[PDB]
């Protein structure tokens, strides 16, 4: 409808709203333009003087960011790990054929000038070091994510951890909630680091300091929510993930999708820089976020709802996409799996069962066309089963966070 | 709420205006692509 | 009806009633007049001076905006950023192939004569200065806006931003509801250039200082609530932007959205003055406020409220609308809207599904419903109604005044 008219006097109303922006930027369209990631771990200082740095300004209460990344990249050069097969992402050879290599196999530049406290600190501390010291280091940016309470329910077995060599306890006082190390997640030197030891031991998986991926990890796949509720939805109903795909029943959704599949992107692969693109900083917009993929995340995770799972009932309820058209579809892929059982005989001794033997009874299995064609004959109206399905589905849930979808899903259909 | 008026009568017409605005909606299609509504389509006690 | 007779005694009564005015001022019919913006950064002393007498100024409880201001222009002249394509608005070329272009090449005049303490304050602060000195300076832009104690969950977030590179604290401590800096934003000086940062980096979107745009993004479009609607009410419904303005179904909302559809004011542009226009001062009223758009504001929160929105449960209610018929309008478009799903298979493997009275339409046609609804006797049916009641009944926590327990109090009785 390029043209539209005002009745009352045939002048031309030109409908225009302004403009969005934000386009997402992929990993592999990056090592294009790059082919090194670049780690500015600045100054080059005595490690037995960082060691002290940090070791004081954590009993502190504040320490140089800069200090602590140099003080890691001190503890971590540690260059264990034989390569078991090849290794290889986005054309970035890191490794080969039986080859040695070490963490920080990915790109190390120096810069800047200026620091704090002068040559050496307080001798005192020894190498009570490699250990344990870098461990808490790293658990803490983890634990300088969330922004609830929850956060000293991490700490607590962020150091019951800790306790194996030497037994240690707190280092700072001050709770969290932005502004203690919370914002060593800003630095990006910092967050380099965290992605390059989490991406090195999810290969070397079993290593005596494997342990260090505690708190490294909730940076694989960091921001890539849409990914994952995907996976879960195929979990969830048990359908493989060409089928799960033909169930996708509005364009929006269609589009994100599309958006999140592009080729060549070794999302599938086992270990490549794909997950951690964000802290890498090799894409500043996620294609895989949950908040560039609305329409699927609303329905994918109200669909996992209705069918029972429990992540689901705490998903964010994205704004600006279109709730009634989205939650129908939802309704009806749920109705769909919930009511059409796999169900069928595994094993046996001798004797098999053969499954071989109307209008408003709806198909048999879960196949899009029959149940599309279906749900045409019902008026393109969920029936009063479904809405029965849904209701047995979302009342009796309890303790529900507003903006979620679980409340969501409760105030629509149990009413 | 003013003193010494005619309130019955002053409210009976009032309601009635309120109805009429109230039920009967302007409700007109504004704009359009190349195929308007022409409006063309109870008769006792159905009210106007 | 230019003419009204009293039956009682045939004489002309002459129905007239107060004039009402506040004509709406269109960006474009401004760049006729002047073809600059002038942005009077005053006094120009030394940037080692001016650094002082805010840092001091900030900690004290008290500091001229003239200083401010001219700090500011002082700590952020870095003519960073190199222009990727061309840019030009309203006629101004505000750069050009490869260039490379300031801040503040948004037009600068200098004037009046007096200051406050003399020369030169106390030399303590150093170059922890552009870094983030101007940084917390325009954050307190938006924080000096909100009347709500959401200000100081701003604030938190105003430093918690901050504490890169050098870990400071509060510098006020007078809570704020418009006194301390509050009032900064009253200058027409200091919004100028808010909006020419937030217009900048909204350009070079990637680039070390853009972190500025904190708290100088609350200019972007501000007074344009009326432009936000609609484009809420598009990506809520599903309809593009021209099968939206065809659901329209009464004059004072037309009149409004012709209003604001108003032709070269470069809305749909990317990087424009348009969306400045108030901060620049470049009109005084806006066409696209929500107050100037009153019938449109109801209708399309009202509407988007019944197909779920939650953004709009909040909204305000306009005065001096016509309500009744505007949330009849509403009504129907939600529950058109809100009963045909688009739902249609989407991929496949060598099998598609192809598609082939008082039942009410089948998909999302102007024409369809408003026929279905005549024959209705124009008044909503009592599933419509039934619609409404599950959409807002289990609405809780509703500010008074706000659309949502309008909807509320319509609807679930």
């Amino acid at each position: 409808s390029v043209t539209v008219k005002r009745i009352i006097d045939n002048t031309v109303i030109v409908p225009k709203l302004p403009a969005n922006e934000d386009p997402v930027e992929y990993p592999a369209d990056y090592f294009r333009k790059s082919k090194e990631i670049p780690l500015y771990i600045n100054t080059t200082k005595s490690l037995s003087d960082l060691r002290g740095y940090v070791y004081q300004g954590l009993k502190s209460g504040n320490v140089s960011i800069i200090h602590v990344n140099s003080y890691l990249y001190g503890a971590l050069k540690d260059i264990r790990g034989k390569l078991d097969k090849d290794w290889s992402s986005f054309g970035i050879n890191i490794g080969k054929a039986g080859d040695t290599i070490g963490i920080f196999d990915l790109v190390s530049l120096k810069a800047l000038d200026g620091v704090l406290p002068d040559g050496v600190s307080d001798a005192s501390r020894t190498s009570a070091d490699d250990k344990w010291l870098p461990l808490y280091l790293l658990g803490l940016y983890r634990v300088g994510r969330t922004q609830m309470p929850e956060y000293r329910k991490k700490l607590m077995d962020g150091l019951t951890n800790q306790c194996k060599m030497i037994n240690e306890q707190f280092e700072p006082l001050v709770p969290e909630g932005r502004d203690i190390f919370d914002v060593w997640g800003n630095d990006s030197n910092y967050t380099k680091i965290v992605a390059a030891v989490d991406m090195f031991f999810h290969m070397f998986k079993k290593h005596e300091c494997a342990s260090f991926r505690y708190g490294t990890i909730v940076s694989r796949f960091k921001d890539c929510a849409a990914l994952a509720t995907f996976g879960h939805l195929c979990k969830i109903t048990g359908m493989s993930t060409e089928d799960v795909t033909t169930w996708i029943l509005n364009r929006e959704v269609a589009d994100e999708m599309v958006q999140m599949m592009l080729p060549g992107q070794e999302i599938d692969k086992a270990d490549s820089y794909m997950p951690y693109l964000i802290d890498f900083g090799l894409s500043s917009k996620s294609p895989y976020s949950s908040v560039k993929n609305p329409a699927f995340h609303f329905w994918g995770q109200l669909t996992a709802l209705l069918l029972r799972s429990t992540r689901a009932r705490n998903a964010r309820q994205p704004d600006d996409i279109e709730y009634t058209s989205l939650t129908t579809a939802g309704l009806l892929y749920a109705y769909a799996v919930g009511s059409s059982a796999d169900l069928a005989q595994q094993f046996c001794v001798g004797d098999n069962k053969y499954t071989p033997d109307t209008t408003n009874a709806p198909p048999q299995g879960r196949d899009v066309v029959e149940w599309l064609g279906w749900f045409e004959d019902q008026n393109r109206k969920p029936t009063p089963d479904m809405m029965q399905y849904a209701k047995r589905a979302v009342m009796s849930l309890q303790g529900l966070r507003e903006k979620t979808i679980g409340k969501y899903a409760k105030s629509e259909f149990d009413k | 709420q003013p003193d010494d008026i005619e309130y019955t009568s002053l409210t009976t017409a009032g309601l009635l205006y309120a109805y009429a605005v109230g039920s009967s909606a302007d409700l007109a299609q504004q704009f359009c692509v190349g195929d308007n509504k022409y409006t063309p389509d109870l008769t006792t006690n159905a009210p106007p």
